């Protein structure tokens, strides 16, 4: 896949959590998981094209966390081949470094306290995993080789049985 | 959160046993798994979901339950079923249960019955005796019905049993019925039936024809 | 000594060679008063015992509670209608009021035989078979009391003597207090069906 | 009513004699009409002594009555051995002082772990030998623990003994705590 | 399904760490979780922890948190379990297991177990020489012995002269202390001219901790002749 996974960044981005972890919204504005979505409320339902499936995580056709209803967030394709993303505030980890990671998904090693329900926005479960769905390839054409698996996620107290594609 | 009702349990081959695991508060969404530990080997899996059997295990071990009180029925027991069975619920609240014990060291002995009407030296002295003897019974629970002349002759019928054999509880019972010589006449068809865990067919030991 | 062996309802005569007082006592119990004669009978020892005098005591209507040691003793001072303090006593005639064991033949491949011993007041009883043999298969049910008060001890044996009685199967009963051993022969009978 | 069967000093109408039967012998005349067996009397009172003493009254209403008592009079007195703490114990801290008693017959003795003039009792754990297989001669071991800091600035400990065979108290007090 | 579960620290000391291991031969490491479950000598099985070496987020039971660290090394196909803050109750055997289906925040049912490894937590006895303090020793038979203390597992034995002087040996029962560690003081009355010398060695052999000691107990000061 051209110039998307070639030099995006290593999956082991440097820097760790120097201390407490809080919320942040850098208004960052997605071939690779090194991205930051933005919280978007009311939107003009004119240029949106194709499915609008959003990740609960359980995909379902002003997003909010399952504890507060709504959904974590989602992405869409619209206009002339442009991808847009949205979701809860991009989770950030308190630390130091030239390229400190603003975790948009689960990231254990770089920070011990980061659970998806509290530190994830989009469909990235782990840096090398995705929640498969019919338009997954339509949205992330760089992830064809990933192998499918079946997983159980306990969000709050609700158990979700879903298939996830991860590299191996 | 999870406990096993029966506590200790002991039986003999060819028996049906039931073990009950209590899901305290939550229905738990039907998640269960049962294990079997031998005296030193690692536990092995038998059931998961309480309704689907594992691979390599016989159909003897069954599963069932809906909402609460999941069960593990052990029918047609075998000598190779001595193990401390364990219960656990998985899912969102993984926590093992209590360990019910099991003992497969059990055996039974069937009494052998017969009667002794001593005579040819007792009629002269009076007080004719009838002694019913039971030989080689394992449990210490024996009753004798004296259907002399049909019906029963409860009352003057004492019982005795041996102390112990030093190898097994295979005692014997001696049931003595003393009846005066005068009352002996006009009576026939003496007998001694036995109630006991002999696991035997109809046992009716009857002797007749009198002293002479 | 007197009558080491007696039977229910019979009498005993005990000879004491030098007022003589007869004082009984069970195997383990307290001393009791029988009577005394001067050359008086207790409340319960009257109408059933006769004292005469050498001095001899003629106890009649034997009972299983009569087993005792009917000592011989005198009285320091002569008493008319009463008793005194026994100064010097005599050797105990173990008048073991015991119905010596009364064996009986219990008639019958493997078959179970035995002999039923009844009317044995004192507990001690020992059963043997063939002067000591067949040690594997010899039961002797310890004992049980009867309405009268005499123990009923019965032993039972099983021996597969080639489906026929050839050896001299005899139950050897021993009873030390009775000083009599009876080995009654047991074998298949022409009658007495079981 | 029935007078009594008291003994279970033996006590047996105003209205007596006392007898003694051995395990097989014949009763003997001890006391009549009520020097070791000194009796007296309503409510009469009465190793080679084991027997079943018997009491009876004679006269116009002669009738017998109903002990199994004997006399032991033999005991063992304890002997005192005091174990101080190891020279290595102080280096390791948590010093211990052990009292040891040998050859006492009755399972009864009290030991007061005195410190100077203080009757310390917080830490004093006692153990005793099960049985000597020939007589009730148990041996006591009473441990008292105390920290090294609590060891210093103190001296003249003491483990007194009070026991049935008192023979007056004996004080084998471990003194000179620094030695 | 071939588990080479490593015998780790068979014998440890209280308060120390243990680093047990498990290995999954064959298959494809990185798709099935490795689960650690322990059981005391006689007790029920208690869940300890688990890991799924693809979603790096090991799970621990609520009562085994901040005290257990479970790691996996994809390169070597090895799942290590580091258990810290050992206590005398930890004496147990720690099995290994596979999770039938992956789980995130939950657990599952163990399909194929592994060999059970023993991990005994013990503290060997600390002998101490009990002197023959005599000061005009009583009679002519001094009192000698060997003090023992600070050993949790109960069984213990005291010998003398590698077996001798069996006449006069007292060995009292074990008495608990405040901290929960047993104690003992085996005494002897040996008339070796009313002193020590010869060769008095109380060969205490506390089997569970694998520690046999031989302390020479004799007059331990300038006095005590």
């Amino acid at each position: 896949c051209p110039e998307r996974m070639a030099h995006c960044r290593p999956i082991d981005e440097f820097a760790q959590g120097w201390g407490p972890i809080t919320y942040a919204e850098g208004h960052g504005s997605p071939y690779c998981w090194h991205y930051a979505p933005r919280q978007c409320g009311t939107i003009p339902a004119s240029q949106v094209c194709g499915p609008v499936y959003c990740f609960t995580p359980s995909p379902v056709v002003n997003n909010t966390r399952p504890p507060q209803g709504n959904w974590f967030g989602c992405t869409w394709m619209n206009s002339t081949g442009f991808t847009k993303t949205c979701g809860g505030p991009p989770c950030n980890i308190g630390g130091v470094g030239n390229n400190t990671l603003t975790c948009p998904t689960d990231c254990f090693r770089k920070h011990p306290e980061a659970t998806y329900t509290k530190c994830g926005s989009g469909p990235w479960l782990t840096p090398r995993c995705l929640v498969d769905y019919p338009y997954r390839l339509w949205h992330y054409p760089c992830t064809v080789n990933f192998t499918i698996f079946k997983v159980r996620m306990y969000v709050g107290g609700v158990e979700h049985r879903l298939n996830a594609a991860c590299n191996i | 959160v999870l406990t096993q009702s029966p506590g200790t349990l002991s039986l003999s081959p060819g028996e049906r046993a039931t073990l009950s695991c209590r899901a305290s508060q939550s229905v738990s969404s039907t998640y269960v798994a049962w294990y079997q530990q031998k005296p030193g080997q690692a536990p092995r899996l038998l059931i998961y979901d309480a309704s689907i059997r594992a691979t390599g295990v016989p159909d003897r071990f069954s599963g069932g339950g809906s909402g609460t009180d999941f069960t593990l029925t052990i029918s047609r027991l075998e000598p190779e079923d001595f193990a401390v069975y364990y219960c656990q619920q998985y899912g969102g609240s993984p926590f093992f249960g209590g360990g019910t014990k099991v003992e497969i060291k059990r055996t039974v002995a069937a009494p052998s019955v017969f009667i002794f009407p001593p005579s040819d030296e007792q009629l002269k002295s009076g007080t004719a005796s009838v002694v019913c003897l039971l030989n080689n019974f394992y449990p210490r629970e024996a009753k004798v019905q004296w259907k002399v002349d049909n019906a029963l002759q409860s009352g003057n019928s004492q019982e005795s049993v041996t102390e112990q054999d030093s190898k097994d509880s295979t005692y014997s019972l001696s049931s003595t019925l003393t009846l005066s010589k005068a009352d002996y006449e006009k009576h026939k068809v003496y007998a001694c039936e036995v109630t006991h865990q002999g696991l035997s067919s109809p046992v009716t030991k009857s002797f007749n024809r009198g002293e002479c | 000594s007197g009558a080491e062996v007696k039977k229910p309802g019979s009498s005993v005569k005990v000879s004491c060679r030098a007022g003589i007082t007869w004082v009984r006592q069970a195997p383990g119990q307290g001393l009791e008063w029988v009577g005394g004669i001067v050359p008086n009978y207790a409340q319960k020892f009257q109408d059933r015992v006769a004292i005469t005098a050498t001095a001899y005591m003629e106890l009649s209507s034997l009972r299983f509670d009569d087993t005792a040691v009917y000592y011989c003793a005198r009285e320091a001072d002569i008493v008319v209608g009463g008793s005194s303090y026994f100064d010097s006593w005599g050797q105990g005639t173990l008048v073991t009021v015991t119905k010596g064991p009364s064996v009986f033949p219990l008639a019958p491949g493997t078959a179970a035989l035995g002999c039923l011993v009844k009317d044995y007041f004192p507990e001690p009883v020992t059963v043997s078979w063939n002067s000591g043999a067949l040690t594997s298969g010899v039961h002797t049910f310890p004992a049980v009391l009867q309405s009268s008060g005499l123990y009923s001890l019965s032993s039972v044996v099983t021996v597969p003597s080639s489906s026929l009685g050839t050896q001299t199967y005899i139950c050897n009963v021993n009873h030390k207090p009775s000083n009599t051993k009876v080995d009654k022969r047991v074998e298949p009978k022409s009658c007495d069906k079981t």
